[PDB]
């Protein structure tokens, strides 16, 4: 077995490299994303808004969205796959819960009717070719840059995002007397999968009504357990109970973030030039060569 | 990743220099560069309910946390220590490399 | 390989070095120097450098 033609020792770490690259840790590219016109009040990354109980599921084609002359002008016109009516305007198609699986070879008229009847009729537009990153961004920092719908519908297929999402828990709470503003902070682009798999901690303070503030979470107790060090090389963690064998840190998919590392000390010095003598042989004619 | 680690600048307390609560941890020496671990946030931070939930941790028997020497190999003819085996703040994947 | 990555929140923080006992500022001190009183999010990343 040609071993893929590299080291004993390369095989071996990349054993534990295969490991480091399926951690859920570190997977933080997102795919799907969903356009829903709900309001804003606590924001935080985890939020995927729910479906409302009478929607109807209709997977996307491009023969449902037409031309058709309506009402002395020609208006894109909806047919909902159920029924089969015929819907020209915006402000009052039903409640469709659609699913763009492909968002290829769709017109811009076509996605600027969606995007409308989002906002006009409460659509739900699932798409699961958006790829993108998502940074949870402070509240006092604030959106830096936004993302325009034009191009959440508008773009190549494999184009890499990147949304900004806030952590609405440590927003200053107003005063008991302020009269109050006038806009409302709303909101169109959601994520599927939950964002911050990264997340490790959250909102270190103290709330002076209740003990620890909503939705804060702690440190796993995986990531402060050393454990010992196994005979094998193996990282282990501490025992559960007495006479149990510890559970290997590699098996497992949490992260330790202390480990005991076999360290050489000065007393060592692996790979310096070490010294010999060679003695010649005394005559060329006396060596002996065969049958040794 | 063909890293080899060398005990580096290492330091070595006083036990009456330490609090109560890092005495408890330390394995009698660690690095300078000790990087960074929750488990020392015990009894130092303000948070209220983060003290409590790493304290409500590490009492427990399934965790243990330390920092420093822990194992010795003595070599068998000249008796100097070789191998050191020292507690680290670094990921597991790093460290079992 | 994976290191902490902290966003502070800029209002409720408290901007210079915080500043314990001397033996333990080599110990604990840059553990309570990274996750100060007012992080906001903690994120376990690839390391940087």
């Amino acid at each position: 077995w040609s071993r893929y033609f590299l080291d004993e020792l390369r095989l071996r770490r990349l054993s534990v490299g295969l490991r480091l690259i399926t951690n859920p840790r570190i997977a933080r590219r997102f795919d799907g994303v969903r356009i829903m016109y709900l309001t804003d009040d606590d924001p935080d990354p985890d939020f995927v808004p729910d479906v409302p109980e009478g929607y109807v599921a209709v997977q996307y084609a491009h023969r449902l969205f037409s031309s058709s002359l309506a009402n002395k002008r020609n208006r894109v016109t909806y047919t909902h796959p159920p029924t089969g009516m015929a819907y020209p305007s915006p402000t009052g198609r039903p409640h469709v819960h659609m699913t763009i699986n492909e968002r290829a070879g769709m017109s811009k008229l076509v996605a600027d009717n969606i995007i409308a009847s989002v906002i006009k009729s409460n659509w739900v537009v699932d798409i699961h070719d958006i790829e993108y990153t998502a940074e949870v961004m402070t509240p006092s920092e604030g959106y830096t840059q936004h993302v325009d719908a034009e191009s959440i519908m508008t773009a190549p297929k494999g184009k890499l995002f990147h949304l900004q999402f806030m952590d609405g828990l440590l927003r200053p709470e107003p005063s008991a007397f302020d009269p109050p503003a006038s806009g409302e902070d709303m909101r169109l682009i959601y994520p599927l999968q939950p964002i911050s798999v990264a997340r490790s901690m959250r909102a270190i303070v103290n709330h002076n009504e209740v003990d620890r503030p909503r939705g804060a979470v702690a440190p796993s107790s995986y990531e402060m357990d050393t454990g010992t060090l196994s005979r094998n090389g193996d990282l282990l963690y501490s025992p559960v109970a007495n006479g149990q064998v510890g559970i290997p840190k590699l098996e497992v998919d949490h992260i330790s973030f202390s480990n005991v590392v076999s360290m050489m000390t000065a007393n060592i010095r692996t790979g310096d030039d070490m010294a010999v003598e060679r003695v010649n042989p005394d005559d060329v004619r006396a060596i002996n060569i065969r049958n040794a | 990743d063909n890293r080899l680690v060398i005990v580096g600048e290492t330091t070595t307390p006083m036990s009456n220099t330490l609090s109560t609560v890092v005495n408890n941890v330390l394995r009698t020496t660690y690095h300078n560069n000790v990087g960074v671990n929750p488990a020392l946030l015990r009894d130092f931070t303000q948070v209220n309910w983060l003290n409590r939930d790493i304290t409500n941790m590490l009492q427990q028997a399934g965790t243990k946390y330390g920092l420093g020497l822990t194992e010795t190999r003595l070599d068998y003819v000249r008796l100097v220590k070789t191998i050191v085996g020292h507690a680290l703040n670094i990921d597991h994947f790093a460290a079992s490399v | 390989y994976l290191t902490y990555s902290v966003k502070y929140e800029d209002q409720f923080t408290k901007k210079d070095k915080l500043r314990a006992s001397e033996a333990d500022d080599r110990i604990v001190g840059p553990t309570v120097n990274l996750f100060k009183y007012g992080a906001a999010v903690v994120n376990i990343d690839l390391n940087r450098d």
